[PDB]
């Protein structure tokens, strides 16, 4: 059934499971039209699809030819969501297939329980978690690639870097979403910590600085009191 | 005309006959029914005045043979059966008309309820959802389940209603994902109407007795492929223009049979708030919208 806070660490457990977020899919600016109308462009996106065990995470760009011509784009996004999460799943060989595929909105269900007929064992779960993968598109490299694209296209990597070789894969999520809900509530400020420090590089590919066990401590930390602080400037508590 | 005589009426009971009813009490001298039209399939059925569970009853038509009640103490109830004498069964018949110990199928000359609600409903068809090929009648109760409700325990028991799944490789053609799920045109033209029904008559046929099925025994499984079979139609883009009109008649007569006070197990909100606000046929079901929103507002 729903994922939530009581049945969390099952994302830790070895059942080969998916997380999809559907946010980035479909995307746009809004401006002024030269009659004064508004009109919306379109920009590149991207399906995040994350296996929050290993690291793994599947970019999917999605390239704005995709939507020339169409109607209803909203709606349309969530079907192509669940176009690229099948064909996805279609192209794993059989024992590297998900057992479960956990979408972060409940609009993402039924598109993807109908892409998925043909795989009736994958149990298509939604959550009752606030979980911060939007904010993905915050992190730089990935803003460059994704804006980059000409074509559709696929990225393979993980995105956990090479934590897991220290820490377990709880851990290694629960950094992750911190940085990401950080990321979200106050970008600039998020960004500004994380890269305070010049000598602490980021390697060619990762996403995160080559921090220290130590560092990782300090940084979490900071991006605590950051979560709770941008809290506050909101509810003037 | 023809008649439904009983052998005695041993329990109080309250007897149902297509949308009547009149109770029986215990060893009142009760000897069946008389005046039923010829021409419509009918449905008997029965509550005992002790155990309001369990609803029975059993669907016919005079023109497959002489049925009478006869109440069975070992198994505790009204048994429908045929008689094979013809001529034993026109002399007890008229036995029980002289003595006049039968009720008279109470018709309205102005009203056509029954033959609207029946219109598409044929003894044949009936019988190949209920199997029981022995009787030329078909029993029916409260607690029978569905096909499709024992693939989510007894299948001789079932109701073999036509299996509709909106989400399932049937219903949707793959590459039309989308396309086949939001208009289910294909689902209900091709796949359903000129692969499993063969034309709309058969369609509403299945219609109309999931839905009398539902509403004189709340049979929960019949109430489900009634809505189904309401919501593909309504889910659909392009339908004939003739069938629209006849299933606005359809669920007209209906909704104006339903007791006012059982509405609430037996309509589903979603699914009549979306056929008649939100899906492609909102505007094609005048008078069908008229009377919900004029007798159930508050379901919508
Ligand atoms: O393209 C990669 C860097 O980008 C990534 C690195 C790891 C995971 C995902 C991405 Br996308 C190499 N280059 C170094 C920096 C510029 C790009």
């Amino acid at each position: 059934g729903a994922m939530n806070s009581s049945n969390y660490a099952e994302l830790f457990n070895n059942d080969i499971k998916l997380f999809v977020d559907d946010t980035n899919v479909y995307r746009v600016t809004v401006h002024k039209t030269f009659e004064g109308n508004v009109a919306t462009k379109a920009i590149n996106g991207c399906i995040f699809t994350l296996n929050p065990k290993t690291g793994h995470l599947f970019l999917k760009i999605i390239h704005t030819s995709v939507w020339a011509g169409q109607k209803r784009l909203s709606q349309l996004a969530k079907w192509k969501t669940a176009e690229e999460v099948s064909a996805l799943v279609r192209s794993l060989p059989k024992e590297e297939q998900p057992k479960q595929i956990i979408v972060t909105r409940k609009a993402m269900l039924d598109p993807l329980e109908v892409h998925m007929l043909d795989f009736p064992n994958i149990a298509i779960r939604p959550t009752e978690l606030r979980l911060p993968f939007s904010a993905a598109m915050s992190i730089d490299k990935l803003s460059d690639v994704v804006m980059k694209a000409t074509e559709p296209q696929m990225v393979l990597f993980n995105i956990y870097d090479d934590w897991l070789d220290r820490i377990s894969s709880y851990t290694a999520f629960s950094r992750l979403t911190l940085l990401l809900r950080a990321l979200k509530t106050n970008e600039e400020s998020a960004k500004m910590i994380l890269l305070s420090d010049p000598t602490i590089t980021i390697k060619s590919y990762h996403l995160w600085p080559s921090f220290t066990d130590e560092q990782w401590i300090t940084i979490e930390s900071q991006m605590r009191d950051l979560i709770l602080t941008e809290y506050g400037r909101k509810y003037n508590v | 005309m023809n008649t439904v005589p009983f052998t005695s009426a041993p329990i109080e009971v309250t007897i149902g006959i297509d949308q009547y009813s009149f109770n029986v009490k215990e060893n009142q001298p009760f000897h069946g029914i008389k005046d039923i039209p010829i021409g419509h399939v009918h449905v008997i059925h029965f509550q005992h005045a002790d155990n309001s569970s369990m609803r029975y009853g059993y669907w016919f038509d005079c023109r497959m043979g002489n049925f009478y009640i006869q109440y069975d103490p070992k198994d505790g109830l009204y048994k429908m059966m045929e008689e094979r004498d013809g001529a034993k069964f026109e002399n007890i018949v008229h036995n029980f008309k002289e003595r006049q110990m039968m009720v008279s199928y109470p018709k309205i000359d102005e009203d056509d309820t029954w033959y609207n609600l029946t219109e598409f409903v044929q003894m044949d068809k009936i019988r190949k959802i209920v199997r029981k090929d022995e009787n030329q009648f078909s029993y029916v109760d409260s607690s029978m389940t569905t096909v499709q409700e024992n693939e989510l325990s007894d299948p001789a028991h079932s109701l073999n209603y036509t299996v509709i799944n909106f989400k399932s490789r049937e219903a949707i053609r793959p590459g039309h994902e989308m396309e086949d799920f939001l208009d289910k045109s294909y689902y209900l033209n091709t796949v359903m109407l000129q692969g499993i029904f063969k034309n709309s008559s058969n369609y509403f046929g299945e219609l109309q007795f999931a839905f009398l099925n539902a509403m004189f025994f709340g049979n929960y499984g019949s109430s489900l492929q009634w809505h189904a079979m309401i919501e593909l139609i309504c889910s659909s883009a392009t339908v004939p223009k003739h069938m629209l009109d006849k299933l606005d008649e359809i669920l007209y007569y209906q909704i104006k049979t339903l007791p006012e006070q059982y509405s609430d197990i037996l309509l589903n909100e979603r699914v009549w708030n979306i056929c008649l606000y939100s899906s492609f046929q909102k505007n094609s079901l005048h008078n069908t919208e008229k009377i919900m929103e004029n007798k159930y507002p508050e379901l919508l």
